[PDB]
């Protein structure tokens, strides 16, 4: 139902598993290994991301499962500038 | 630490990722906190200056396939009475192995091999064993 | 002879562009020799009429970026024959863009290109700010879906 | 009219949505699923305002034009302890650098 994850300054959010799997990286990391993925322990944690980026990256997620396939008028997605170069390393490390 | 390029000591992190692939292509159990820090440590890796390691961790991950798929072929060389099933068994294994080796080197295979005759880790794995086909295709005289 | 062009089929269609995005919506049509030819662009709340025929193509592109857009949900609107009168509409919409993709749009319209790699990001990244969106290349990715 | 929240406190956030039109108890019933403490050692805030058990999220001044997906409107979170009852602490997320030079 839902996986936390962990910012590297130790922010827990909680987001959605489905949504979760929107990151490519996400979805590899509880890809594995692959076994006992199901011992109800399922957290992740990223020694590299922010919270300030972290918790973008979870709007992200929202943003992006309620916008794709959904015939409403999609809205732009916002970045702040000051976090536009953090967000665009976690894009590309979380794959998404 | 941060996702910014680091600078990085290769031999240090090979080594833990080693033990960890080893785990990973037999199918022996890798504990889920270590395999997040196994995807931490091939982006570093393939971050990191003076030179990026991605093509450094590449090739070593290629040279730990031909030892497994030739060891493989070498086990089940001992016939056992054995030959065929014991290598379904290996096979059935082994291609696990390669899927779950295709998710942690994900950022290697997407970022790196853009670049480009280089091949995505799991395909890699593959041709190894397709090594391992050929040599008893032809010892089918 | 190109593969991505329109044909000059004869057989008028009344269309109507509606954008339903945020963005300057800049029209693309594909002559019958398959280059694109710049219409007067469109406002975020604006729709216009619009004099084609069946079997023309049009792409649509952000006016000032030449970031892709959608019609109809897709890449490409094609002109149909009009059934009961009903003019065929073209919605452009905002696509959802990847989280990377994005990133790389609000970036590449902060920092001048010459620029790009004095940015403190991890090398591979600076090679996909430079690749910025482009209609040709689309063409050529059109090409190849198309025909595989 | 879906609203969408980031029920945060203490170095903890939850993303989730609800309807404008469901109640915040029917919101402390969703923490209850999360975070394993009943709505009764519960207390939800929106600007320093103990949110009542009975009114709905739209009646409380969510509104899907301000909860978006991408910008979700922040629910303050306080639980009820050994006889007593916590005071709201939030902890703030981290701060970017200062923007660059080549970005200006």
């Amino acid at each position: 139902m839902y996986v936390k994850l962990i910012s590297s300054d130790g922010h827990e959010f909680i987001v959605k598993r489905e949504h979760a799997l929107t990151s490519g990286t996400i979805k590899a990391m509880l890809s594995g290994p692959g076994q006992f993925a199901e011992n109800e322990t399922n957290e992740v944690n990223f020694r590299e991301i922010p919270s300030h980026v972290l918790s973008k990256v979870c709007m992200y997620f929202t943003y992006k499962v309620r916008y794709t396939n959904s015939s409403t008028e999609i809205p732009e997605f916002p970045i702040a500038p000051e976090i536009a170069l953090e967000l665009l390393m976690a894009a590309n490390f979380l794959d998404c | 630490m941060s996702l910014k390029p680091r600078v990085v000591d290769f031999d240090e992190t090979w080594n833990k990722l080693l033990t960890t692939i080893k785990a990973v292509v037999m199918l022996e159990y890798v504990e889920r906190a270590t395999w997040n820090d196994r995807f931490s440590d091939i982006y570093a890796l393939c971050v990191a200056y003076p030179e990026p390691l991605g093509e450094r961790l590449y090739t070593e991950t290629k040279i730990f396939l031909e030892n497994h798929v030739r060891h493989l072929h070498k086990r089940v060389l001992e016939s056992e009475e054995q030959v065929l099933v014991m290598y379904h068994r290996y096979w059935e294994e082994y291609s696990k192995g390669a899927d779950y080796m295709d998710c942690l080197y994900r950022y290697l295979n997407t970022q790196f091999i853009k670049k480009n005759p280089l091949m995505e880790i799991g395909e890699l794995a593959l041709d190894m064993w397709r090594k391992l086909m050929v040599e008893p295709l032809q010892a089918i005289l | 002879r190109p593969v991505l062009r329109s044909v000059n089929s004869r057989e008028p269609s009344q269309v109507i562009f509606c954008n339903r995005s945020p963005r300057v919506v800049l029209p693309v049509w594909l002559n019958f020799d398959g280059e694109p030819q710049p219409y007067p662009t469109l406002p975020p709340g604006t729709g216009r009429r619009i004099h084609s025929y069946r079997g023309h193509l049009w792409l649509f592109r952000d006016a000032g970026t030449h970031d892709g857009l959608l019609v109809n949900q897709t890449e490409l609107f094609v002109p149909s024959l009009n059934v009961d009168g009903q003019p065929i509409f073209a919605n452009i919409t905002l696509p959802v863009y990847t989280l990377k993709e994005r990133c790389l749009q609000v970036v590449r319209s902060l920092v001048k290109p010459e620029n790009y790699r004095r940015l403190d990001i991890v090398r591979s990244l600076y090679e996909d700010l430079e690749d910025h969106p482009n209609v040709q290349k689309d063409l050529e990715r059109l090409t190849q879906e198309r025909i595989a | 009219m879906d609203v969408f929240l980031m029920i945060r406190r203490h170095k903890t956030t939850i993303f989730t949505d609800a309807k404008e039109s469901s109640t915040v108890f029917e919101l402390k019933r969703i923490v209850e699923g999360i975070l394993k403490r009943p709505p009764d050692e519960q207390r939800l805030y929106k600007d320093d305002q103990l949110l009542d058990d009975g009114k709905t999220l739209g009646e409380c001044g969510f509104t899907s034009q301000t909860a978006r997906p991408q910008a979700p409107a922040t629910v303050g979170l306080a639980f009820r302890a050994d006889d007593t009852f916590e005071a709201l602490c939030i902890e703030p997320f981290s701060s970017p650098p200062e923007l660059p030079d080549v970005m200006k």
